[PDB]
RNA sequence: GUGCUCGCUUCGGCAGCACAUAUACUAAAAUUGGAACGAUACAGAGAAGAUUAGCAUGGCCCCUGCGCAAGGAUGACACGCAAAUUCGUGAAGCGUU
């Protein structure tokens, strides 16, 4: 009710009702998507959070690992959490973290280890190479070719 | 047309060069924006003056050449904005107000003359003024207006 | 110079993650553009791509209205020559280099003094909405613009650094098409932007009214009706639209026959009735 | 703003003498004089000066 | 006094500006609200948080940028009215005077 | 390789400057050039301070060589500081060091 | 072409202060080209007498 | 309104004293500040004896004793006058999440740890006197009315009242779906408010003589976020009125009869971990993240 | 990866727990434009006759210099058919009411 929708820094402290209630009348047509969400500036509404270091980090870490992440938005629905992104892999992964003892452990990859440090030009400590996969890849006997041409094309313009 | 534009860049930067040089000598100015009206390009010519305002926006006689440019080639809109702008930044310059009638006149548009003569007696100017809102009337034999 | 604490990014660059780092430096490089220095924020967008930066500044960025990577825009993400084109908008922002910084000025004056928080002087000038615009903007993401540089090593045909190599090992486009000889400026200013032209083309062969050469018949059939609309349904939005006098209906069909006092109303009318029609979830199908 | 150190002093002087005296013959004209012969008013005091030294 | 000596000190730090390495640690979060919002377009969540941190400025690094090039001035500010009172008549003896 | 950048940025290529920090030109200049190439007291200063760490410093690589006496070493310091106005041409850029230059000569004298 | 100044004014109206615009639209109206005649235009004749 | 910055870290709890006139505060900078409610709200105290951060504060009844439970492993009781650390609590092997004193005499505390126990003490002596061990976490406990029964809130969700003269658990109340973060107890002792991650407060009738179902009154609109903060709850001194801590940066007040909001009062850019009311006075001090305390008059 | 597991239980492998928890202007490149004297022809230095010290003034002109010093021809340029609003007298001839 009494309280003006332009209002910044109010100086007492608002009742709920006297601050919540809606503001009447009909909706404009002449405002666009970005013309109606409330930004501060051109693109959107920035505003300084201070969550807690270790939280944002855990689960920034946890959408590179994985493809999910419990959601960071601060009102959306006021009624339910959800996880984000490929959700289907949350609750498969019984939802964990990168900080903990990992559900899959498996088919992990192999490397020499030569850890005694006598041996010159034979020691490889943390420097050891997987044995698989190897140095000095070239994709084709023919798209080097098609390449070849690509370049020769960018010779004729010049 | 490379000619054209040759005498057209040797011309202005002359005259740029005037300018930056004379810049309160507002004859430049004047110079520069007819030499464009002969040359037709009105958007030019258009430019100088707004330009020539913000230099010396008080010289009265840039107003005018302003005006009667755009009056000559028929854009009556543009020079009403001139007018109306000219009326409000200088109402004391009484030789604009007998220009602006004039033309409403010569248009036949006699109920806006009358807004003209009715806004300009808001600000009291000189007897000489009246007379003329007073023949204005006379003219066209409205006898009890006239008294009034 | 142009401090800010804040850079003007679309989604689809800021990226498929909600918790992003990003480092800000003042001042790191000049603007693409106008040539000013502006704060370049960094971010690494997801898993595997470009770790992105903004290459123009906010004030250049104001003024078209679009993103400071990209240069796509802010309210549909196409490029600038569609959008201004869509609504017969033009810019008359100078071309030359010294006429470009006396206006850069202005607007830094107009900005400075205003609100300065909006496009509205540049989106004034056309406001409207238009059919063309809505339906080509993208709904989606395009992740796949992210996606890491070609390897130029591995196109000689030695890739050393092997399969650790966090660029491309695939296929570049073929110099002969048009669409590879891309310019930011070319973009921005939106003159001769082939990603514009390959949209324009294609948009314009959507369907369109080609019945008002009939010029003395007034009478609009629509299909698709059903038995699930009434006459009163279909009566109210065709008096949106104008006068009429005749209601017919066939059931067989499930077609109205709708007849206005004139045709330019019909006409007026059949500019809504195409594909944006839906009544009672029914989507129809309008004939003369 | 390059200083008036020296060989500047005299040079400097009789230009603000000058501007100085285009400040008051602006402001001691009736306001419907024809606005122009300040230039006119200055050369007199030149004339002025170079009749003082020569007695 | 406050927004002069800030400004005054935004001067006087052109004064001495190798004494020291500035120290700069205010690594902050700010919350955002996107405006385009969609299903889509965030991977779900209405709104994303963001980590700032200012990047470490190298001692050694001259200026980059050339600020010496001069540019045409803008114009002024809109004309103020002229308030003044009526031209009061000249005469023509006191003209020839 | 400070000073040779700041040669080769402004492109004053005719210009040389060797391994001990002497600069001479390589031709005749132009009027033009030599205005041009006309650096100020504050570049050459700092030339020639370079120069006096560098007699100190091949002094210590001569005797780390091996090519003299660890006795001629010391003197070789001795008679660097006592002389670097002589040996640098330094109070040509700032004849402050004439105080120094002095000083020397007296400490010299005492000992 | 080596010069930073010159050419500009021949790409665009220079430095295009709009007219001011209010009361009246002006939008619409809008002047006739300039009559070019390349068969009897001169020097002298732009300048005039 | 008054703003009170100058803690480096985040507010975890803050605590009127029972005369109304000064307030302490305490967090993640592990110091206690001591501040004055009227005039310049200016400060008097740094408490300096903890090592780690300090989870909650709770004073005793009459004021001279401020206690103060700590992630360090320790409890320290403070003299409100001096600021002296009386004692050191030092039994318990992982972080103290909270605890409480005796609202009748003698000087009786209990506390909730992360190590699954519950220790009752005495301040007399150095060694607790009672164990209950509790299967998971106890992020929550206070006394009842009588001093005679612990209540435990913990991750196990359910509310596990203990008695300390059977040594055994005597009732337990089953209904929240997540940790309970937060447990507090009317003055007149007939009711308990909690807080729990599954975004509900609740009102829990205590007195010996409830209905089988205990569960009065359900409250709603409150957050739990990702950083999994204990968000505490505090009931008004008339009972009238409840808050409790939510993350979504609002701060909120309910009338416990209407079930409706009162005040949902912005300003705050952080998660808000506590929010107290004073004693006499209508005056709410909200406890946040983001290193602020804020103080306001309502009506 | 290491250590501990009154772990299978051998010295082979695997499991658990504790500590340890997110570098990089990401290239050994492909590109893109704008610049350095200085030679080639051309070009000639202000003050109303001539030979000349200069000090100024103005700005999308710079160079040399650490400079709020001082030089660059008085550093160059400025030299201009330098026309801005707004009229009336007197007689003489011709045509019209």
């Amino acid at each position: 009710v009494h309280l003006d929708p332009a209002v910044k820094e109010v100086q007492y402290n608002p009742t709920y009702e006297t601050m919540f209630a809606p503001e009447f009348g009909p909706e404009n047509p002449f405002r666009t998507q970005q013309m109606a969400a409330p930004r501060n500036m051109l693109s959107g509404y920035a505003e300084p959070a201070h969550i807690n270091d270790f939280m944002f980090e855990q689960q920034r870490r946890t959408f590179a690992t994985y493809g999910y992440a419990l959601d960071p938005s601060l009102d959306n629905h006021q009624v339910s959490a959800k996880y984000i992104g490929s959700v289907e892999e949350a609750e498969k992964n019984q939802g964990l973290t990168v900080f903990e003892t990992g559900q899959k452990k498996t088919e992990k990859r192999k490397k020499f280890k030569e850890n005694d440090a006598s041996n010159i030009d034979g020691f490889l400590g943390p420097w050891a190479k997987y044995v698989d996969e190897k140095d000095v890849a070239k994709p084709s006997e023919e798209e080097q070719k098609e390449l070849d041409e690509i370049t020769a094309k960018r010779q004729k313009k010049g | 047309e490379e000619e054209l534009n040759d005498y057209k860049l040797r011309k202005r930067k002359t005259f740029e060069d005037n300018i930056r040089k004379n810049r309160t000598v507002i004859s430049n100015w004047i110079k520069y924006a007819q030499w464009e009206e002969s040359l037709k390009e009105i958007q030019r010519a258009r430019s100088i003056y707004e330009r020539a305002l913000d230099v010396d926006y008080r010289n009265i006689t840039l107003w005018l050449k302003y005006a009667e440019m755009e009056m000559k080639n028929r854009q009556v809109n543009h020079a009403r904005n001139i007018w109306d702008r000219a009326i409000t930044t200088l109402p004391r310059v009484n030789q604009f107000w007998y220009k602006y009638t004039y033309m409403e006149e010569m248009l036949g548009n006699v109920a806006g003359a009358r807004q003209v003569f009715e806004r300009w007696m808001e600000w009291q100017p000189e007897e000489q003024a009246w007379h003329s809102y007073i023949n204005f009337e006379l003219r066209y034999k409205e006898v009890d207006r006239a008294r009034t | 110079w142009e401090d800010a604490d804040f850079p003007i990014l679309c989604q689809t660059c800021l990226g498929e993650n909600p918790y992003i780092r990003m480092t800000k430096e003042k001042y790191g490089k000049e603007c693409k553009i106008c040539a000013r220095p502006f704060t370049v924020f960094r971010w690494c967008p997801g898993v595997r791509m470009r770790f992105k930066k903004t290459e123009v500044c906010q004030t250049c960025s104001k003024l078209k209205n679009v993103c400071q990577t990209c240069l796509l825009d802010l309210e549909y993400g196409l490029p600038i020559q569609v959008r201004d084109a869509g609504l017969s908008f033009k810019d008359d922002m100078p071309k030359s280099d010294v006429n470009k910084e006396y206006y850069t000025q202005n607007m830094e004056r107009e900005i400075s003094n205003s609100d300065g928080t909006r496009p509205v002087g540049m989106l004034g000038k056309a406001t409207s909405t238009s059919d063309m615009l809505l339906k080509l903007a993208r709904t989606t993401p395009y992740y796949k613009r992210n996606r890491p540089h070609i390897c130029s090593f591995w196109v000689k045909g030695e890739c050393k650094r092997g399969e650790e190599c966090p660029y491309r090992h695939e296929k570049p486009t073929d110099p002969d098409d048009p669409l590879a000889d891309q310019n930011i400026k070319d973009r921005y200013y939106g003159i001769n932007d082939p990603v514009a032209d390959k949209l324009l083309k294609r948009a314009s062969t959507m369907p369109r009214l080609d019945p008002p050469e009939d010029k003395t018949i007034t009478t609009l059939y629509v299909g698709g009706l059903g038995d699930t609309i009434t006459e009163t349904d279909l009566r109210n939005h065709f008096y949106q639209f104008g006068e009429i006098r005749t209601i017919t209906v066939v059931q067989r069909q499930q077609c109205a026959f709708i007849q206005f006092a004139t045709r330019q109303a019909a006409e007026v009318a059949a500019e809504k009735s195409f594909n944006k029609l839906i009544v009672n979830g029914r989507r129809l199908n309008v004939k003369w | 703003a390059k200083t008036v150190t020296k060989q500047r002093v005299e040079s400097h002087f009789d230009l603000e003498l000058r501007a100085a005296v285009m400040h008051d013959i602006l402001d001691m004209m009736p306001e419907g004089i024809k606005q122009n012969k300040a230039r006119t008013i200055l050369q007199h005091l030149s004339e002025a000066w170079r009749c003082w030294k020569a007695n | 006094r406050v927004a002069l000596e800030k400004s005054v000190s935004q001067k006087v730090a052109a004064a001495m500006p190798v004494r020291a390495a500035d120290k700069l640690a205010p690594a902050q979060y700010i919350r955002y609200t996107p405006s385009q919002q969609g299903v889509a377009f965030n991977s779900g969540a209405k709104q994303r948080v963001i980590r700032m941190v200012e990047m470490q400025k190298d001692p050694m690094e001259p200026p980059r940028f050339k600020i010496n090039k001069k540019i045409p001035r803008g114009p002024p500010s809109p004309p103020a009215p002229v308030m003044h009172s009526p031209s009061r008549k000249m005469t023509v003896k006191e003209q020839q005077e | 390789n400070m000073l040779n950048l700041l040669i080769h940025r402004k492109n004053l290529n005719y210009l040389h400057l060797d391994y001990n920090f002497n600069l001479k030109p390589v031709k005749t200049l132009t009027t033009k050039e030599r205005k041009k190439s006309r650096f100020g007291n504050a570049f050459h200063l700092c030339r020639e301070v370079l120069r006096l760490t560098k007699l100190v410093v091949d002094s210590h690589v001569q005797y780390r060589l091996g090519n003299v006496d660890a006795f001629q070493l010391a003197d070789g310091l001795q008679y660097i500081f006592a002389h670097v106005g002589q040996l640098t041409g330094m109070y040509r850029y700032k004849y402050k060091l004439m105080r120094q230059i002095r000083m020397c000569k007296d400490l010299k004298h005492l000992i | 072409r080596k010069r930073k100044r010159g050419v500009d004014y021949n790409a665009e109206i220079p430095f295009e202060k709009k007219p001011a615009l209010g009361f009246y639209d002006t939008s619409e109206e809008n002047y006739q080209a300039l009559d070019a005649d390349f068969r009897k235009l001169r020097q002298q004749d732009l300048d005039g007498e | 309104i008054m703003l009170l910055s100058g803690h480096e870290g985040e507010v975890y709890c803050c605590k009127f004293h029972p005369n109304g006139s000064t307030l302490a505060s305490a967090g993640f900078d592990r110091l206690i500040l001591l501040w004055n409610v009227y005039g310049d709200c200016d400060n008097y105290a740094t408490l300096k004896g903890h090592s780690g951060a300090v989870m909650e504060l709770h004073y005793n009844t009459d004021g001279s004793m401020l206690f103060s439970a700590s992630t360090d492993k320790t409890v320290a009781v403070w003299d409100s006058e001096t600021g002296e650390r009386v004692k050191r609590l030092k039994g318990h092997t992982s972080f103290v999440n909270s605890c409480y004193p005796a609202r009748r005499g003698p000087q009786l505390v209990c506390t909730g740890s992360d190590d699954g126990t519950v220790k009752l003490w005495d301040i007399r002596k150095k060694a607790a006197i009672q164990t209950f061990q509790n299967t998971y976490q106890v992020l929550a406990v206070t006394f009842n009315d009588t001093s005679d029964q612990i209540i435990s809130g913990g991750i196990d969700n359910d509310i596990k009242v203990w008695d300390l003269r059977q040594n055994k658990l005597t009732y337990t109340m089953r209904g929240h779906a997540d940790s309970v973060t937060g447990l507090s107890l009317s003055s007149e002792g007939s009711y308990l408010l909690s807080n729990a991650m599954d975004n509900t407060v609740r009102v829990w009738d205590v007195r010996p003589f409830a209905p089988k179902e205990r569960c009065v009154k359900i409250f709603q609109g409150n957050v739990h976020n990702f950083e999994k903060n204990l968000l505490r709850c505090s009931w008004s001194p008339d009972g009238s009125k409840i808050a409790a801590g939510s993350a979504d940066r609002f701060v909120y007040v309910w009338d416990t009869t209407s079930r409706r909001i009162l005040y949902k009062l912005p300003g705050h850019a952080g998660s808000i971990n506590e929010v107290a009311f004073h004693p006499d006075e209508p005056i709410i001090i909200s406890a946040s993240s983001d290193k602020r305390l804020y103080m306001g008059e309502i009506q």
